[PDB]
């Protein structure tokens, strides 16, 4: 479960 | 001393809309309680969890000016079992007397000036919005907020100005998975306007009250500290998530060349029915997308497999992706077209969903890896 | 012998319905999860139990191939609760599994197999009778809200069903909590001369009620042992245990000598009694009744909150009275009676009230005050 | 909050 490549976190 | 006399009503319906941010239980008792403030022929009725204050005032005549606090959801149970159509007096003996007919309650109550209230705050921004288009940028994002306690920065609607070529107003929401962005063309009066993070409780409360308004203008006041929404006769006040927003521009993919078409209610239903036999422990449906078909597969190893198949739009190179089915339903809710278009690149880069019939609206989902 | 059969969605939703709430969701025995479905000579007979109550529906169906499995009862509820109203289904097993197909949409199911389910002997009953089925609903509308849910009290977890031998046989039924009770009696049906006086499990009185309460056409034949009842109406069939105990000498605390007579308006008395009990909580839910000439007050105190009081009319001419119950248990009863006159037959403020419709001679209904 | 007399009981 991948997150979304928000920057930063994912 | 106060002594009012209010319509069951009137009075059933505007604690109605305030005794919704008390939390039943506190610590705090006081903090459990609405303030009733009757003074110059109108009645304010204040609740707050600190964090966040509404406030609804309605014009009465008042017998003797005055203010109480009590317990908010006993009063309101209390109101609503009093008969529609009856009068209600509110009184304090210098304990709040509640008469209705030969109803008499005597309630434990606390004083006003041990309830925790704020001076008039100063704004640095003031414009206004029409409740419609309120609830209408709220409804877009609000199910994308998170709710995860160490992923704080998110637990709130990220509400901004973009410098496009038209200046935008925009709401994006993202819990790592899920994402919502919403534009508007900016009103009057938002330059200037900080960038702020409204907490996804105020949210709530808000949407509740929007929903429980027909068309009517809000003003919003905002500073880099608090938010404030006034519509009619309510005041919603609320602190902001002290945070950074990520770069949410960066997880957006507007190059995404494979296009998926379905029937949106075809799709849903199947999504829902082969969801049926995924629990908690993981809920990946695996699209297998081939020219002008879909199929859908749930596999649960304690309990078995799930296939569905829909007729499609699809044109591309043949693609196996997979999402939780969950948001994938969450998604296809916020449309209101026949169709429902997913742009997609390969199996591990963000899908996009744009509203057909909402250009200013897109939603990214990220998929799962099946 | 491996199952295959075509059924309509709408008529399997409704029989799984009737069959699935039996299964405990809380239980632990994999089995016990389960629904058995048995396809047979033109029926398909579905079966679920928890050992202690099992309940069967059956319904005609072409069957292709005839043969049996069971399946998780829920599960197979949810998906068939969400399959189109008017579409067929599929059922079938191939050489433990089960493939459900409706349309496009198709599950595999991992099942087991007939023979892990659980089966009983042939019932053997000494006792066979019939009533109608809006005369059994009526019975239990009137005794199953005064049933004990108390584990400390386990055969009052149920009803009492017995004969009682007035000049005409009557057939009884009574519940208690120890606090409310009540009674209802009929004319006895004929075959119930020697019928033992048995106690009905709280559980299978509830899944009973379910059903009756769907409005049943035609009797229920019912058939009894010292051991185990069982309920047979339309294409159902309810089997249970019955509790192993004693019920209590009841007809010792019904107070047939109570001279103090009050009468209220019903719906004026439920609803003062709910407004005045809004601030009741954990600590109890007393109300004192302060009843005088033509007058009731209620007034109802909780240290956490504050107090409440009402005053209603009331037809009353003894001498002055105040007595305390419980406001939930007064609005219980209230909620059985059915006229505008609300009856209670008092006698001092510790002993048990005789409630009743002003009306009716069958059903009554006893309440044991409380100290306020 | 005394118990109907049911013998036994209470």
């Amino acid at each position: 479960v991948p997150t979304l490549p928000l920057v930063p976190x994912g | 001393h106060m002594r009012i006399t209010v319509d069951r009503s009137q009075f059933f319906k505007s604690l109605g809309r305030v005794h919704r941010v008390v939390e039943r239980r506190n610590t705090v008792p006081i903090l459990s309680n609405v303030l009733i403030d009757a003074e110059n022929g109108s009645v304010q009725l204040k609740a707050t969890d600190l964090d966040l204050e509404v406030t609804e005032s309605f014009t009465v005549n008042i017998e003797k000016a005055g203010a109480i606090t009590v317990p908010a959801y006993l009063l309101y149970d209390i109101v609503r079992k009093l008969p529609d159509g009856s009068e209600i007096v509110l009184s304090v003996d210098e304990a709040m007397s509640i008469v209705s007919g030969c109803t008499h309650f005597q309630l434990q109550c606390l004083p006003k000036i041990d309830f925790p209230e704020s001076l008039p705050g100063q704004f640095g921004c003031r414009f206004f919005l029409s409740a419609s288009k309120l609830k209408h940028l709220l409804d877009c994002t609000q199910f994308a907020i998170s709710t995860e306690e160490t992923r704080y920065y998110l637990n709130g609607i990220y509400f901004h100005i973009v410098h496009d070529d038209v200046l935008k107003l925009r709401l994006v929401a993202t819990d790592g998975h899920r994402l919502a962005q919403v534009d508007m063309e900016a009103p009057s009066g938002v330059d200037g306007m900080p960038g702020v993070i409204i907490p996804r409780k105020a949210v709530g409360e808000l949407q509740k009250l929007l929903s429980e308004e027909i068309d009517g203008d809000v003003c919003i006041e905002l500073s880099e500290t608090k938010i404030r929404f006034s519509l009619g006769s309510v005041v919603f006040t609320s602190k902001l998530v002290d945070g950074t927003f990520p770069d949410y521009q960066r997880v957006i993919p507007l190059g995404n060349d494979r296009k998926l078409i379905v029937n949106r209610q075809d799709f849903s239903s199947a999504v829902d029915r082969v969801s049926t036999i995924s629990n908690d422990r993981g809920r990946a449906v695996k699209l297998t997308i081939e020219h002008g078909q879909l199929k859908l597969v749930v596999n649960n190893p304690d309990s078995g497999s799930a296939e569905d198949q829909l007729a499609a739009t699809y044109t591309s190179e043949p693609l196996e992706i997979g999402f939780n089915s969950r948001y994938l339903l969450d998604i296809a809710g916020q449309l209101s077209s026949d169709e429902m278009v997913f742009m997609l690149s390969d199996a591990v880069a963000p899908a996009l969903i744009r509203d057909n019939n909402n250009a200013e609206v897109l939603y990214v989902l990220m998929p799962v890896r099946v």
